[PDB]
RNA sequence: UUGGCGGUACUUUAUAUCCAUCUAGAGGAGCCUGUUCUAUAAUCGAUAAACCCCGCUCUACCUCACCAUCUCUUGCUAAUUCAGCCUAUAUACCGCCAUCUUCAGCAAACCCUAAAAAGGUAUUAAAGUAAGCAAAAGAAUCAAACAUAAAAACGUUAGGUCAAGGUGUAGCCAAUGAAAUGGGAAGAAAUGGGCUACAUUUUCUUAUAAAAGAACAUUACUAUACCCUUUAUGAAACUAAAGGACUAAGGAGGAUUUAGU
């Protein structure tokens, strides 16, 4: 019946099944598609031509009249649209370059860009941000049981002596990246470099239970340090 | 296409009752009285019985015109309670509002 | 009670800013799209009638039901032929008529005449229609006419009319001769076609030709047939060919029209005007005065459709007024158009825009600017969306009244009517604004207008790969910026003369120098010298010497200025 | 008349003057299902002989 | 092929001394581009003002009276005066009307929205006459009152005949007049069985 | 991840244009309604908009409005610092510059009164402004603790010797309590064709409504709906309810009442008459007596009416039996 | 229009017949609507129109009617939980007096053609006529 | 919890129109009725037939102007005249709207045997009452 | 560390509510109705609070989805190797709700911590801030208030509903589809809710609920059961009402439990 037909928004809402108990139960998956994407108003399977809707209203000074395409002409148009569908579908398939950090499946050592502009258009394009750890911590709650947050440790620096770090926590990873990235720009140390390429002297220290033993080295020695220290 | 095969059977019952309305009226009148001989009344009792069963107007059921629901219908709109609430709760019925008092 | 809304588009067009027709081309295109959508619905209704058959309207509305044009009577009988004739199918009716003759079944003479009417009127061709013609010697119409056993006056008359309609003048006249030989009598409609035939045919001698047409009129009285309006209108329409010799005959006809009791219609005067005021009239020195008498005769009268040339009258009358440069007469003609419902006879799409365009142009030329602006607001856009030349006439009128303060406003109006990118219009606006000096406030307003007209050139340049900045607009836009507190912008525009390789004019160059002296900026003064050197203008050297005396030049400036002087 | 509405709107959809989001949705589910090999069998050739 | 640009609203060109009846000659929907008023409608959000006219569905949902303004109604009624006819001056009171026109015929019309103009209630007609206006002898009035039963009201002395049995209103109207004529003539007739009361 | 429309703060040029469009709106609305623009007022505007845009929405905030921009647009708090960035007020960095600027003044006043050194009830029947009113005066938001402290400081000022300057100051924060006149509205005294005085009043109990017509002089003859009161009211308790008004004022056998009660039952009709007689008898008693009636319950309408039944419940309050488990 | 104005606007032809005109002693117009404000605006338009044509009019508000019904809120079970709906009808009665049949047709057309959407009219004309000529004289 | 015609809260990024924002209990209080006919007034007939026409007329306009509707349409019945007032986005060219108006009017006048008119107010984009 | 829990103390608590107080009930009899059980060739769903006069504001045929028998095979539509499916999964969903609940929170952007898994209040103030949703306000019950309704976020119960309709996946396509006719039974059974009675503040009659005259324990009170007649609806009485007699049990109900400010 024509009266039991529902709109596209309501059809995809049910079919996708995003809302529901499945989402909280961790449940490739079906992909929403727009069916009006390539459809032109006035174009039908029968191939009629409607002046002023899907064809020119006047052609070479002649007022057009209603017409229909031949079976051969319509078959071409139908096949042409089928091709245009394949072209659009292929676009989604493409996967493009990114750079891995310390490992392919880890965020550690991945550049996420500069911090956001400041209050008075203070750009930080000369600063780069690097991820040092991404953790999925959990807090038990009565409402949700186990609730998950993303704790991200990032570092920032301009490669010219100024650097800082911060931790950002959120429920979404993208938000934790923004929080840490813009927080770290507020904790910028200035580090003294001997001739711009090394530390001024050997440095040994213990921070809590971590021990670090740095050594001053000549030019061309390169960075021979923990991957995080290299970052 | 109608909503379902049940609405289709109901539609045919409604169109066969309209065809047999005068006939079932004239014959049934001969039975609903005490003025005519009982022999005629006993015979009219069978002429009305012989008519097709779907001519009988008590086999019609009022169903929601849009969902074909047999019960829960409101006769002024011919819609089920579920369909009526969807149109009413969206401001699409002219003058229907929620009752607060 | 209600009158036309002066600030609204015609009622046909949708009342939305996005859907209001900006130009005259969109006006016709928008209506054709509306008519096209109406035809798309009527096609679906007439092709799937089973879905448009339930009738829920009390009283019943016949005009909202599906139409059926194909015969539904299958049996081959005189009645079935009558149906096809009523439906106006020409080929199918001929087949069933021949089949009736093949069987030999009787066919009524009246029914046989209804077939000839359809064939004669449509000239053997199926009625024109839209969905997914000379007379032919061997055709169904003439063949059926011969097969007819019994002939009557109507039968011959139908042939005479159909032949004349389909340009068979010579044959039609021959058919009339037979009607006289049979001693039958023709009707008024047939006499009108015969007169239309003699006129269309080219006769060597006018005097013979006129005496022939009169002979048809004399036989109209012998046969006790009284003439109608069309009869006289047809004769006058024929007389428009002989402008010189048709004047005395034409007046006599109109006098005879009143004596008979036929009332001259707007069409009847449309022909007398054409005959007395030729469009290609070399003798404009002393035109005729008849137009004044006609308007006096028709003053205050109301007219109704009674001919097919009634619409033509109003468009022609205004044209004669514009030729005579009489604005009082134009008001009388327009005043006649407003009486009663005469507005309905202004004309169709081709003639409606000519009448008002001719009318408004005459107002601007010969009317006070104060009144001219009243007419401007009333007619536009409600009546007609004018072409750009109308605005050039309005702008020129403002210049002649010394009211150039309104030129910026006219520009804003023009943009709504799709003249934003019109080169001719943009050049007129800038030219008048920058033709002479003005008080500071007016110059500032003109400068804002000049900036707006500059944006049109700029946006057009960006969109189009190949764009040329016309030289005169560049001078006008630059001068206006200097005069209106936009000198900084004018210095940037100085570079555009070199980018587009346009030769700066001597006046503009010295104007830039005058402003520089007041500013006291030697650097800016030297900038003018740079451009003069580029185009090798002779005055450039004199201008460089002028800078030397106007400003104190630093030693660095002396070297830089000397280089440019050498260049 | 449910037959008039369902038929009339179907005819309009084939003329390009009406768009049925529901039908276009179903037309693509059938297209995809046929590719997967779950399409409707032909009559008389069902799984049971 | 850039997108089309909408023109500025035509309210900008409207003078404050315009002929508004011409702007809205007949009932039309609210057009924000034709109504030169800064009207706002909508329950405002916190720290917000009511919504503006452009794109306002609530203003569109209103049956506006812009076409009916005090200036229009007076200009309309001035034209409609030629249609009207003058009530006879002599009939200055209701009692005066009962004297010369004792019969009251009630007919009802119904106006609704829909494709059908048909209403079942429009056929009914009601005749009301006072027995005092009728020329009735002492015998006749008693016979008229017994026959009509509850149609007669002693308090008001009014006979009410309501006829809806016939399909059309012209038939029901003629039937009620017929019912009165038969009752009147029958009331005057005296039957022999009446002597046994 | 905040992506919602920001506050569309209204600049002075914005509100200035909104006032020019409103001024042009009035001239058009006046021309539509055929009135004179010069005299057209806010009251006429509201009436015109209600005619031209009939809306029957119950909430009147949601109805069409063509009001002055000042009334609709909230007053924008002005910038608190200049171009150099220096705040205009010395208490800007407190976060409540206006609350603390006011508390600074009142504390300085208190100190001078205490250093420098009669009945304090200069104003009576007044209240301290509520927090919402104070917030408007300060053009800022306060907490409940901020209001409580402000009042305590103002009270201390009143305790101390106060010159006329202080009395004017504390006046600003005292709002005249519009104590309602909880007193009877005495009815007029009409006169009949005979010339006797009589008063009339209506009464409503439950669904019953009565219209009594007490007469100044009578022998105690009460007629209800043209019937006697012993006949109409066969129950003693209903007659006692009619006795209560007169017995209270010791006016038995001195008035003649004519009642007309329609609706309700026997008890609801006696109660409606009791109120109708009490309100009519007010015109024939002293003002001290009228207060005696009002304070004994004779002049108060009874608001107790039957409560609607609830869906899913046996009655107004009765519930369905909670089924055994 | 500032300068361009119609000259002699065409007006409909009204021809006086020789038939006598109907005489309506009363003419009650009961308008109904869900909205009170629409009735107020229509009442003003109708009363103004009557006063401009010379008709005598009175207006009152018959008591409003509210029709309420209950439905089941859930799609399945949960009987005790319901939802209630109501339809409100409001009335304005325009009682006209002493109208000829020509005045009542022009007035009713003018006000019926301007009847807002959602508004229903119930005209109740009360004609007054003489007695039937047969009834006038008793005939045996 | 009540789920009827309530556009639920998200994270402040969901634009909602005035019609969508208000739940059913605000009908006749803050928002009016989209259709106005006389068929639900007391002592009036043909409510069922007016209601069925509304359902169809709304589905017809959605398909005939696909993606071009800014808000729900408003249906106004006066006498036998039907008036459709639709807020439409300015996506389509101007001439296409003239075609669809002529088509949709003629088609619906021959389907319901009444005079049907289409009134289109074009908006630059959907009007957002609040972000919820 | 956070949550949860504790037959761990401490303080404050529910407002027809945990106990207590008050009134009428339920639990006993008779019936009406749901459910389970038993059972039938013969649906489905709900089935602790939050099912049990529930989906049904409603089943003699129809409704109907069930069982038995016979029959149809392009089998509603403009077209379609297509139509149709009350076929499985509510643990894929939309839609529309229940429950906590008239509970007071929820989520977004920030800021702070000798590091942060998380936490963030003190008013004579000690690191928290400023917007959104809910509550509040407002509107409705046509003066006023109060009250009652309505409203009530995020979540909890993979809560309810593939049988309102729609729909993802899987399945049937001479059958899991379509249609006709006839059936869908009952109970020494348990249980939930209702109705009526058990009487004297009662029974019958006139009245109008005031008053009066009779009745008043073996059938006096007391059968909406069974049975017997008549009427209403219908084609069909198997239904409902009204009379008639027949009349059995019941004598205020064990623990226990429901509702009412
Ligand atoms: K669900
Ligand atoms: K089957
Ligand atoms: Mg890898
Ligand atoms: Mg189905
Ligand atoms: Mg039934
Ligand atoms: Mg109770
Ligand atoms: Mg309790
Ligand atoms: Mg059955
Ligand atoms: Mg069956
Ligand atoms: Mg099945
Ligand atoms: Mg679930
Ligand atoms: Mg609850
Ligand atoms: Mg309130
Ligand atoms: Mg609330
Ligand atoms: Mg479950
Ligand atoms: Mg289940
Ligand atoms: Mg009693
Ligand atoms: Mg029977």
């Amino acid at each position: 019946s024509f009266f039991t037909k529902l709109t596209a928004e309501e059809l995809w809402k049910g079919a996708l099944a995003e809302t529901g108990a499945g989402a909280r139960k961790g449940r490739k998956k079906k992909k929403r598609k727009d069916l009006n994407r390539g459809q032109i108003i006035g174009e039908g399977r029968s191939g009629f031509l409607w002046p002023g809707l899907n064809v020119p209203l006047i052609k070479s000074g002649v007022v057009q009249n209603i017409g229909q395409r031949s079976k051969e002409e319509q078959q071409k148009v139908e096949a042409t649209m089928v091709e245009q569908r394949e072209e659009w579908d292929r676009k989604r398939k493409i996967k493009v370059k990114r750079e891995r950090g310390w490992s392919g499946n880890t965020w550690g050592g991945v550049s996420i860009g500069p911090p956001d502009p400041g209050p008075n258009g203070e750009t930080y394009e000369d600063f780069d941000t690097r991820i040092l750890e991404v953790r999925n911590v959990f807090n038990m709650t009565a409402k949700e049981g186990r609730k998950k947050s993303v704790r991200v440790l990032v570092a920032v620096g301009n490669g010219n002596g100024a650097a800082g770090f911060a931790i950002g926590k959120a429920a979404d990873r993208g938000d934790a990246f923004r929080k840490a990235k813009n927080r770290a720009i507020h904790y910028l140390h200035y580090i003294e470099r001997y001739e711009g390429h090394t530390i001024f002297h050997d440095i040994s220290l213990r921070f809590k239970r971590t021990q670090i033993r740095m050594k001053k080295q000549p030019r061309g020695y390169g960075l021979r340090c923990h991957r995080a220290i290299i970052t | 296409y109608y909503v379902d095969w049940r609405m289709l059977r109901d539609l045919k019952r409604r169109k066969m009752a309209y065809e047999y309305a005068d006939e079932r009226l004239r014959i049934n009148s001969l039975r609903k009285n005490t003025i005519l001989p009982k022999d005629l009344q006993e015979m009219a009792g069978d002429e009305i019985a012989a008519l097709p069963r779907d001519s009988c107007p008590v086999r019609i059921r009022n169903r929601c015109v849009m969902t074909s629901r047999p019960r829960g219908v409101k006769r002024r709109w011919r819609l089920s309670r579920i369909v009526f609430r969807h149109l009413a709760d969206h401001g699409l019925l002219s003058g229907v509002q929620r009752a607060i008092w | 009670t209600v009158n036309r809304d002066p600030t609204a588009a015609p009622y046909v067009f949708h009342d939305d800013p996005y859907l209001i027709p900006t130009s005259a081309l969109e006006s016709r295109s928008f209506l054709l799209a509306k008519k096209s959508g109406e035809t798309a619905a009527k096609f679906i209704i007439n092709s799937y009638p089973k879905y448009f058959q339930k009738d829920i309207a009390e009283p019943h509305i016949p005009c909202l039901m599906p139409e059926y044009f194909e015969p539904q009577i299958e049996d081959v009988s005189e009645a079935a032929l009558e149906e096809r004739i009523r439906l106006r199918k020409v080929r199918a009716s001929v087949d069933m008529f021949d089949q009736l003759l093949q069987a030999g079944t009787t066919v009524s003479l009246e029914t046989t005449n209804s077939l000839l009417d359809l064939l004669c009127y449509y000239g053997d061709q199926e009625p024109p229609a839209d969905y997914p013609g000379p007379w032919k010697a061997q055709n169904n119409a003439e063949r059926i006419f011969a097969l007819m056993p019994e002939k009557n006056a109507r039968s011959y008359c139908t042939m005479i009319r159909g032949m004349v309609k389909h340009r068979a003048y010579a044959q039609a006249l021959n058919v009339y001769t037979e009607l006289l030989n049979n001693r039958l009598s023709a009707d008024v409609y047939t006499f009108n076609a015969l007169i239309e035939a003699k006129t269309f045919i080219l006769n060597e001698k006018f005097e013979e030709k006129w005496n022939d047409i009169l002979d048809l009129l004399k036989h109209m009285v012998a046969q006790k047939v009284k003439p109608n309006l069309q009869t006289f209108n047809t004769i006058l329409k024929g007389l428009r060919k002989c402008y010189s010799l048709g004047r005395i005959p034409a007046l006599q006809i109109l006098r005879e029209m009143k004596h008979i009791g036929i009332e001259p219609s707007l069409a009847t005067y449309h022909h007398i005007i054409h005959l007395f005021y030729p469009r290609d009239l070399s003798a404009i020195k002393m035109p005729s005065l008849i137009i004044y008498d006609i308007m006096n005769e028709l003053e205050g009268r109301t007219f109704s459709p009674q001919d097919l040339d009634d619409g033509r009258f109003f468009q022609l009358a205004m044209s004669v007024c514009s030729s005579l440069r009489d604005l009082e007469l134009a008001y009388q003609v327009h005043r006649l158009l407003n009486t009663g419902d005469n507005r309905k006879l202004v004309g169709h799409d081709p003639l409606r825009k000519v009448y008002y365009s001719k009318f408004f142009s005459l107002i601007c030329s010969l009317e006070q600017i104060d009144v001219t602006l009243k007419w401007y607001k009333d007619l536009i856009p409600s009546v007609f969306l004018p072409h750009y030349q109308i605005f050039i006439g309005l702008l020129q009128a403002l210049d002649v009244a010394n009211r150039l303060e309104l030129v910026p406003q006219i520009w804003k109006d023009s943009k709504e009517y799709s003249h934003t990118f019109r080169d001719a219009l943009r050049e007129e606006v800038l030219m008048l604004m920058a033709r002479d000096k003005h008080p500071p406030e007016l110059q500032v307003a003109f400068a804002d207008c000049a900036a707006d007209i500059k944006s049109t050139y700029e946006d057009q340049s960006a969109r189009q790969p190949a764009f040329d900045w016309p030289a005169n607009p560049l001078q006008y836009i630059a001068v206006l910026f200097l005069r209106g507190g936009r000198s900084q912008e004018a210095w940037k525009m100085l570079e555009l003369f070199k980018k587009h390789k346009k030769i700066p004019r001597n006046e503009l160059l010295e104007e830039f120098m005058d402003t520089a002296k007041a500013s006291g900026s030697t650097a800016l003064a030297i900038e003018v010298v740079k451009l003069a050197s580029a185009f090798s203008l002779p005055i450039g050297e004199s201008l460089a010497q002028r800078v030397v005396m106007d400003f104190t030049v630093d030693p660095e400036q002396k070297e830089a200025l000397g280089n440019l002087t050498e260049l | 008349n449910h037959n008039t509405y369902f038929a009339l709107m179907g005819n309009l959809r084939f003329l390009g003057l009406y768009r049925d989001e529901h039908q276009d949705f179903k037309d693509e589910q059938r297209r995809l299902k046929k590719l997967r090999g779950k399409g409707k069998p032909r009559k008389g050739e069902g799984k049971r002989a | 092929p850039m997108r089309r640009k909408a023109l500025p609203p035509r309210t900008e060109k409207m003078d404050t001394d315009q002929d508004w009846p011409s702007v809205y000659p007949t009932a039309a929907p609210f057009k924000p581009s034709a109504v030169p008023l800064p009207v706002r409608m909508g329950y405002p959000v916190k720290k917000g003002v009511p919504m503006a006219k452009e794109g306002n569905l609530e203003l569109l949902k209103i049956p506006n009276f812009l076409h009916l303004t005090p200036v229009a109604i007076k200009r309309h009624c001035a034209a409609l005066k030629d249609f009207c006819t003058e009530w006879p001056a002599a009939l200055d009171s209701d009692e005066k009307c009962e004297e010369h026109f004792p019969v009251e015929i009630d007919t009802a019309d119904y106006v609704s929205s829909g494709p059908s103009i048909r209403n079942p209630k429009a056929r009914a007609v009601t005749l009301r006459v006072k027995l005092s206006s009728l020329n009735l002898d002492n015998h006749a009035k008693k016979k008229l009152i017994k026959l009509v039963g509850e149609r007669y009201c002693k308090a008001t002395d009014v006979l009410t005949i309501t006829t809806d049995r016939c399909p059309l209103k012209r038939q029901n109207y003629d039937y009620a007049v017929y019912l009165l004529t038969v009752l009147y003539h029958e009331s005057w007739k005296t039957e022999d069985w009446e002597n046994s009361k | 991840n905040v992506q919602a429309s920001r506050q569309e703060s209204y600049t002075e040029d914005f509100i200035k244009k909104q006032i020019e469009e409103f001024n042009i709106g009035k001239r058009h609305l006046a021309n539509m309604m055929g009135e004179d623009p010069e005299t057209f007022a806010e009251e006429d505007i509201d009436r015109a908009i209600a005619y031209l845009f009939p809306s029957g929405l119950f909430e009147k905030r949601a109805r069409p409005m063509m009001k002055h921009p000042e009334h609709i647009f909230p007053k924008q708090r002005a910038t608190q610092w200049g171009e150099d960035g220096r705040p205009f007020h010395f208490l800007f960095y407190t976060g409540k510059q206006s609350y603390y600027s006011l508390m600074h003044d009142v504390y300085g006043k208190v100190m001078q009164l205490e250093k420098h050194r009669a009945e304090s009830r200069d104003l009576i029947g007044s209240r301290w402004l509520i927090k919402e009113e104070l917030e408007e005066m300060l053009v800022e938001k306060l907490s409940d603790e901020d209001y409580a402290q402000f009042i305590r400081l103002l009270e201390k000022l009143l305790t101390l010797p106060c010159g006329p300057a202080e009395e004017e100051f504390v006046q600003r924060f005292r709002r005249s309590v519009t104590i309602q006149s909880k007193k009877q509205l005495i009815e007029p005294v009409q006169y009949d064709e005979q010339g006797m005085a009589f008063s009339t009043s209506e009464g409503r109990r439950k669904s019953a409504t009565a219209q009594a017509v007490v007469y100044e002089h009578g022998s105690g003859k009460i007629h209800v709906n043209g019937v006697d009161y012993l006949i109409y009211f066969p129950i003693t308790q209903d007659r006692e309810q009619l006795m209560f008004p007169f017995h209270f004022l010791d006016r038995l056998e001195r008035h003649d009442v004519t009642c007309t009660v329609s609706g309700g039952g026997r008890s609801a009709q006696a109660g409606a008459i009791r109120l109708a007689m009490a309100r009519a008898l007010c015109s024939f008693v002293t003002e001290d007596e009228v207060e005696w009636m009002r304070q004994a319950g004779l002049l108060t309408p009874d608001p107790r009416i039957r409560e609607r039944k609830k869906p899913g419940q046996e009655g107004a309050r009765r519930k369905f039996t909670w089924k055994k488990r | 229009l500032h300068v361009d104005v119609p000259k002699d606007v065409t007006r409909p032809t009204i021809t006086t017949s020789d038939e006598p005109d109907t005489l309506y002693k009363r003419l009650s117009i009961l308008v109904k609507a869900h909205d009170r404000a629409v009735l107020d605006s229509y009442e003003y338009f109708a009363v103004l129109a009557a006063k401009e044509l010379g008709i005598s009019i009175k207006v009152h508000e018959p008591p409003r009617k509210i029709e309420r019904f209950t439905l089941l809120k859930s799609v399945h079970i949960f009987k005790k939980h319901r939802v209630q709906y109501e339809m409100r009808t409001l009335y304005r009665c325009l009682e006209l007096k002493h109208l000829t049949g020509s005045t009542a047709s022009v007035y009713l057309e003018y006000i019926q053609r301007n009847l807002p959407e959602g508004v229903a009219m119930e005209v109740t004309k009360t004609q007054i006529q003489q007695l039937p000529e047969h009834i006038k004289e008793p005939m045996w | 919890k009540n789920r009827a015609a309530r556009v639920r809260v998200a994270k402040g990024n969901k634009p909602v129109s005035y019609e969508e924002a208000h739940a059913p209990h605000y009908i006749a209080h803050r928002k009016g009725w989209l259709s106005l006919h006389t068929g639900n007034l007391d002592g009036e007939d043909h409510a069922a037939e007016r209601t069925l026409e509304d359902v169809f007329l709304r589905k017809f306009m959605m398909g005939t102007f696909p993606g071009c509707l800014a808000d729900q349409i408003v249906l106004k019945r006066r006498a036998n005249q039907v008036d459709i007032c639709a807020l439409v986005l300015r996506q389509l060219p101007a001439h296409k709207f003239y075609f669809l108006v002529g088509y949709s009017e003629t088609l619906l006048s021959h389907f319901y045997k009444c005079p049907v008119r289409l009134h289109l107010q074009t908006v630059p984009s959907k009007v957002v009452y609040k972000y919820i």
